[PDB]
RNA sequence: CUCGCUUCGG
């Protein structure tokens, strides 16, 4: 008797992707940000005043966005397209306006809509234009209804601000020191101070050490210092357990040494270990005692707040720490950073936030100096606000944080680079999957472990298999499928229900009661919300009614039963996913449920409100019990996954039977498929990008996932189906290889088109002269244009439709050299190139500077040859090494000869399976006429196949009678025939190829360039050196490293050993001595900067005799 | 000399001479593409 | 070892770079200490005055 | 972008059974029979016509005109 | 002007990122290297 | 051009 299934559940996935999942994060983060969060930070600032002249001030009374215009017109806004925002180079912003109300003289004026900023608009948010748009909309608008969306548009470039990863804060951490001891630490950072304070057993007793502290002091000594002075009460807090006193006696004995026995006493030793902060201005009596007790209310532990100097709470606090400690430090229960129930995303929101509550503040500060400079010197002119409130602050510092990517905020001391990446419009699964990237907090500046490694907590957040193969392997994560990150809550009914839920408060109760068996300590956000027995009452009470909708879903409570410690959270940042809720072997989904869902009578929100499927947190998932599958479900399971393919990312997703291969294939397939060459957007045409390239003719998978179809991939397809044989040929395939067929690529196979893009400005000087282009230079003795000005048109800008040859100009660009005629040297754009191009369209825009814009489309079509790169979606990227005749090709009976012969010997080290199942599927599917489906866990099976196979009158295992093409005779062996997805890498032999002549140098030292875009050599790097000694191999070293890099003759004098120059010696003023001396450039250099360190290399020279 | 270019949405022949600031008649849009040449271009099949 | 003078160093050692494109000139970091240096010799020398 | 004239394996005509196809598919026939009745008989064309995706009406959507 | 044959065909032709002013008409390099 | 930063490739 199986248990029933609910076949139509993973239909719940689509609904969920309705509504939130893959580009969502961004949109909805950035949405409350500029709805919400503004207001916010503005209320926090809403009043500004300077001390001198009082009775005036600045008030805010309202702050708006507005939609997205350009300033092009003069003093008009117009409204902009994205798409023309990256034809122009211009930013996508929006006017940040305000209403104000200030006086002059007195006298109240308000403003009612004054601008201050721009907000740049990430796209498909709230205030952007392609919201709520139809398709046929889009098109007028010339953006792909496809796009992602959800990145800024800065300077015609796409930027997207990663989902930054972080340790959360106001979390106890109790983790091994370098020298073994086992320490803790808390970072308590408030919305206006972090501070990491942290808990030592250096020598057998506790001490608690702060950056406000010259010297750690005795943890005993701040438990006297913050209101406790009994010994006993101290204990009592730590615990009763008798190792616990053993271990906390020395501590005891420490203190008792030094006669601190008084709050007074322990205020005054800790006054004594401060530090003043470098001559802080202002004195207030001598200050000593307050200054402890200070940084004991504020500084120390800041997220535990103190009412009014009443440390009770904090006291509880650092006594549950030093119990964790002393626990700890027997049983080895370290605490591990990787584990992600303590990893927390910020989105863009809260950075745009951070930004611009930065920017505003400055913008206050200077407004609020300006007034002090102004007001109290002037005149009667009264000074008012109004004539100095620049707005090209706010808009300057977003434009720049958003561009640069680096951001440095001094109110926070946090300096942070590479916030913002480059959209990558390769494909669009290119785009789609870095839309979803997340960076991590610490960088592959060094070898890391642990980080790097898949911890098992990413399950259901974060894709396994998605990871860039290289340097960062394992720092940049994928978002799963179906993950949700959640915001802030209110806190408010939380405190309110943990109330009225029976947790007695801390500061009724001594801290003996911490030691209990049964009682258990509950926290909220890192502060301790109270005590509770019988936690599991609690638990049950607090999860029903966060299913019953008093308690928002995103709140997540869990139980630790080692620490006996019930944690709630409700911070932003928590991965959540959602699971359908299993109550006595039955889940809370049936059919019914299901099919009401496909009829439209409910979506996945009332799923949400029916207690049907719930949201639950990595930590909260720890003490829950999910069962994969129906059959799996037991009597102790809690939830049940809603679908296991899920567990993949997007990039992922594109792999046809992931679960037959092995896991390193899967990450090569997916960084491969980032690079995979194909269509971008419906609207590729007009769009005008510094590289893309396309596919000629694209065709959708035979063997798709259903991540496939839940992304439209097949709308845009990356890649081309062929007809792949799996064989031995020619030995050309030995190592990757593949061979190609001479016919299909002449048949358009793999035709592939490269579009780059040549931009020219011409721009007005501060002088009244201006760039300007010259008609074609005329050859007078046959009245036409000289070779290298042929293709220009009549007004000097090459014209569409004609081909450009290397070393021609595209723009005749002549700009003048004063800044009394004005006189022109010449700057044209000539078109560096190996091979011929073809301008497809040249687009001409003027900015409001007067600057001139030119861009030009350049096009190649490139056929495969010999290099060029071609992958399997597999991870079994290969090489074209031979393109064989049709006739050469071995053909079947029905006269199908293959287009790739790859090689079968690429298979038992991979053991990719996956291929072999999806070369089989995709026969039977294009035999049948069906699109199989190779989606993870699951998919189509053998079976299936083999009977569609064999029904339709080919072997049931694919494997086909051959005849040899060469030699016309039969081979012994049946040969593995199919259509594979094969797709083209953007890797080409023309753009890699690189040959170096003499070539330019560089001036400090004259030696050849880096890279091929500079026409650089290659480089002889240490281990090439190393090997050439090795050899020994002397006389070659030398014309390697000296002949034919930086070969010099310098003039040296043989009396005072130094340089001289032309045959003469200023040292010594004379020229008996010099002599000629061949030596690497990079040695004089090296001796004139050591004579410049005043190390002075003085050469003794000799006859080579 | 008659220069001509084609606005991105009246897709209408506009002749400006030097100097100029980037418009269109019966419109304001400001992308002006260049009109294709006269001149033959020759094409490989291959 | 106490220096008094300071061997500047040729111009090969210290590229600069006119980049017409803006009133301004790439140079390397060796020359704007140098400027210090000069400036600040000026400085004690107007402050001894 | 649009349908190749040339199968790209053996090289027959599947340029001109394009529009043909989609009638078949603007009437009540199925994938396969549809492929059937068009003359395709082994499996390179079937991929050609049945894995070709029509880009070249999205694209002149976004067309000048 | 051209220091071995004296014309004045001096014509900036760049041959692979060499750019080399030459005489046009004997070919003699009379600069090269930027 | 110099410099840094990212993304790649291997
Ligand atoms: N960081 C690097 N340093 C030196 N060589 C590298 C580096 N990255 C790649 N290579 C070159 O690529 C080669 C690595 O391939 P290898 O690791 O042996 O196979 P693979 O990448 O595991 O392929 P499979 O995943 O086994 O299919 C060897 C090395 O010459
Ligand atoms: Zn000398
Ligand atoms: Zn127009
Ligand atoms: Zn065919």
């Amino acid at each position: 008797a199986p248990i029933p299934t609910v076949e139509e559940k993973w239909r719940l996935l689509p609904a969920f992707l309705k509504v939130k999942g893959l580009v969502k994060q961004h949109i909805d983060s950035f949405n409350y940000f500029i709805n919400v969060e503004i207001k916010k930070i503005m209320k926090a600032n809403e009043k500004v005043t300077s001390d001198a002249d009082p009775m005036w001030y600045l008030k805010y009374l309202n702050i708006y966005v507005g939609l997205p215009d350009v300033e092009e017109s003069f003093n008009v806004t117009r409204p902009v397209s994205p798409h023309e925002c990256r034809l122009r180079d211009m930013t996508y912003s929006a006017p940040i306006t305000v209403d104000i109300e200030y006086t002059r003289g007195s006298q109240r004026i308000i403003r009612n809509a004054l601008p201050i900023g721009r907000m740049p608009i990430m796209l498909r948010s709230s205030n952007c234009v392609l919201t709520g748009k139809t398709p046929a909309e889009f098109a007028k608008l010339n953006e792909c209804p496809l796009d992602p969306g959800g990145y800024f548009i800065v300077k015609g470039v796409e930027k997207v601000i990663l989902i930054q990863e972080q340790l959360s804060k106001n979390r106890i951490i109790v983790e091994a020191d370098r020298k073994g001891a086992v320490g803790a630490s808390v970072t308590s950072s408030t919305h206006e101070k972090k501070s990491r304070t942290n808990m030592a057993v250096k020598q057998g007793r506790f001490y608690l050490r702060h950056n406000t502290l010259s010297e750690d002091i005795p943890i005993v000594i701040i438990f006297k210092a913050m209101g406790v002075e009994s010994d006993q009460e101290i204990v009592q807090m730590i615990g009763t357990e008798e190792h616990v006193m053993a271990a906390f006696g020395p501590s005891l004995e420490e203190c008792q040494k030094a006669q601190i026995f008084t709050q007074m006493q322990a205020l005054k030793y800790i006054g004594n270990k401060v530090r003043r902060q470098r001559m802080w201005g202002g004195g207030p009596k001598k200050t000593k005692i307050e200054e402890a007790r200070e940084l004991l209310a504020s500084t120390i532990l800041t997220h535990v707040p103190v009412k009014e100097f009443n440390f009770r709470a904090k006291c509880i606090y650092t006594a549950v720490m030093v119990r964790r400690v002393i626990l700890a430090q027997g049983d080895n229960k370290v605490d591990d950073r990787d584990y992600y129930g303590n990893k927390r995303l910020e989105l863009a929101g809260q950075l745009l936030s951070l930004l611009f509550e930065d920017l505003f503040k400055k913008f206050n500060s200077e407004m609020k100096k300006i007034a002090d400079q102004v007001i109290p010197k002037q005149r009667a002119a009264q000074f008012d606000v109004v004539k100095h409130m620049r707005q090209d602050q706010i808009t300057n510092g977003m434009v720049n944080a958003i561009s640069t990517g680096n951001w440095s905020l001094k109110r926070f001391k946090m300096d942070r680079q590479g916030v913002t990446q480059v959209l990558s419009r390769l494909s669009y699964i290119s785009a789609l999957g870095m839309m979803t990237r997340i960076s991590s907090q610490f960088e592959k500046t060094r070898k890391v472990s642990g980080p790097r490694s898949l911890q098992p907590s990413q399950w259901g957040m974060l894709c396994p298999s998605d990871t860039p193969e290289g340097e960062a392997c394992g720092l940049v994560k994928n978002l799963a499928l179906m993950t949700h990150i959640t915001t802030d809550m209110e806190d408010g009914p939380i405190v309110k229900l943990a109330s009225n839920l029976g947790v007695e408060d801390v500061n009724l109760l001594c801290g003996e009661e911490l030691s209990y068996p049964n009682v258990f300590l509950v926290f909220l956000n890192g502060n301790i919300l109270g005590v509770i027995r019988d936690h599991k009452k609690l638990v049950n009470t607090f999860r029903l009614m966060r299913r019953a909708g008093y308690i928002n879903e995103f709140v997540s409570i869990s139980t630790n039963l080692t620490d006996r410690c019930v944690y709630i959270s409700s911070d932003g940042g928590r991965l959540c996913r959602p699971y359908i809720i299993v109550k006595k072997q039955k889940p809370a989904v049936t059919n019914k449920h299901m099919e009401e869902l496909a009829q439209g009578y409910r979506n996945f929100e009332d799923f949400l409100h029916e207690s049907l499927v719930e949201y639950l947190d990595v930590n909260e998932e720890n003490d829950c019990n999910i069962a994969l599958y129906e059959h799996t479900i037991n009597k102790d399971t809690t939830h049940l996954e809603i679908e296991p393919f899920t567990l993949l990312g997007v990039c992922a997703g594109l792999i046809p039977y992931p679960h037959h291969n092995q896991s390193p294939r899967n990450t090569y397939q997916c960084a491969m498929g980032k690079q995979a060459m194909g269509t971008i957007g419906y609207n590729q045409r007009n769009r005008i990008d510094t590289l893309m390239y396309l596919l000629a003719y694209p065709q959708k998978p035979m063997v798709k996932t259903k991540t496939i179809e839940l992304i439209e991939f097949e709308k845009l397809p990356a890649g081309q189906n062929a007809t792949v044989a799996v064989m031995s040929y020619s030995g050309y395939d030995i190592e990757d290889a593949l061979v190609l067929n001479k016919a299909s690529l002449d048949r358009g196979f793999g035709r592939c088109l490269v579009y780059k893009n040549a931009k020219c400005t011409l721009k007005r000087y501060t002088n009244q002269t201006f760039d300007k282009v010259m008609g074609p230079m005329l050859d007078a003795a046959t009245r036409k244009p000289i070779w290298r000005h042929e293709i220009l048109d009549a007004d000097g800008i090459c014209s569409p439709g004609e081909k450009v040859e290397n070393k021609q100009v595209l723009v005749n660009k002549s700009m003048p050299t004063v800044t009394q005629q004005p006189q022109y040297k010449d700057v044209p754009i000539t078109y560096k190139g190996a091979t011929d191009s073809y301008i497809e369209k040249v687009m001409i825009s003027s900015n409001a500077e007067d600057a001139f814009l030119i861009k030009m489309l350049l096009r190649q079509t490139r056929r495969p040859e010999i290099g060029d790169k071609f992958s399997s979606r597999h991870g079994q990227k290969g090489v074209c090494g031979l393109i064989v005749p049709q006739e050469d090709m071995p053909f079947c009976d029905s006269g199908i000869c293959p287009d790739i012969i790859m090689n079968p010997h690429g298979f038992p080290s991979r053991m990719t399976v996956g291929k072999l199942i999806e070369l089989l599927a995709g026969k039977a599917g294009v035999l049948d006429g069906r699109f199989h489906y190779g989606t993870a866990f699951g998919g189509s099976k053998v079976k299936d196949v083999c009977e569609d196979l064999v029904r339709h009158g080919y072997n049931y295992l694919g494997k086909d009678y051959v005849t040899s093409g060469i030699t016309g005779e039969p081979l012994e062996a049946y040969i593995y025939f199919g259509p594979v997805y094969y797709q083209k890498l953007k890797h080409m032999v023309l753009d890699k190829m690189h040959a170096r002549a003499r070539g330019p140098r560089a001036v400090l030292t004259r030696q050849p360039t880096e890279g091929r875009s500079r026409d650089g050599g290659l480089r002889l790097g240490e281990m090439e050196r190393d090997c050439l000694i090795g050899y020994g191999a002397s006389m070659l070293l030398l014309e390697r490293l000296m002949i034919s890099s930086d070969a010099f003759e310098v003039d040296v004098c043989g009396q005072c050993g130094l340089l001289g120059y032309s045959g003469w010696c200023h040292y010594c003023k004379s020229s008996c001595h010099v002599s000629s001396l061949r030596i690497p450039y990079a040695c004089k250099l090296l001796f004139q900067e050591l004579q410049s360190m005043n190390i002075i290399p003085r050469l003794k020279l000799s006859k080579y005799n | 000399q008659p220069m001509i270019y084609i606005c991105g949405e009246c897709h209408t022949e506009n002749e400006i001479k030097s100097r100029d600031p980037i418009r269109c008649r019966e419109c304001g849009y400001r992308i002006m593409y260049k009109k294709r040449t006269k001149r033959l271009v020759v094409f490989d099949a291959r | 070892l106490i220096l008094t003078r300071l061997l500047v160093p040729p111009l090969c050692i210290r590229p600069s770079v006119v980049s017409d494109l803006k009133s301004g000139t790439n140079e390397d970091d060796l020359t704007m200490k140098l400027t210090e240096i000069i400036f600040l010799n000026d400085v004690i020398k107007k402050h001894r005055i | 972008m649009i349908i190749p004239v040339r199968c790209f394996t053996c090289g027959k005509i599947v340029g001109n059974k394009w529009e043909a196809y989609l009638g078949l598919l603007q009437a009540e026939y199925t994938e396969g029979d549809a492929l059937d009745a068009l003359g395709l008989k082994r499996y390179c064309c079937r991929r050609m016509l049945l894995a070709h995706v029509d880009l070249i009406e999205k694209l002149l959507n976004y067309a000048p005109l | 002007r051209c220091p071995d044959c004296g014309s004045t065909e001096l014509v900036e032709d760049s041959h692979y990122s060499q750019s080399q002013l030459v005489c046009s008409d004997c070919g003699c390099v009379v600069t090269e290297g930027v």
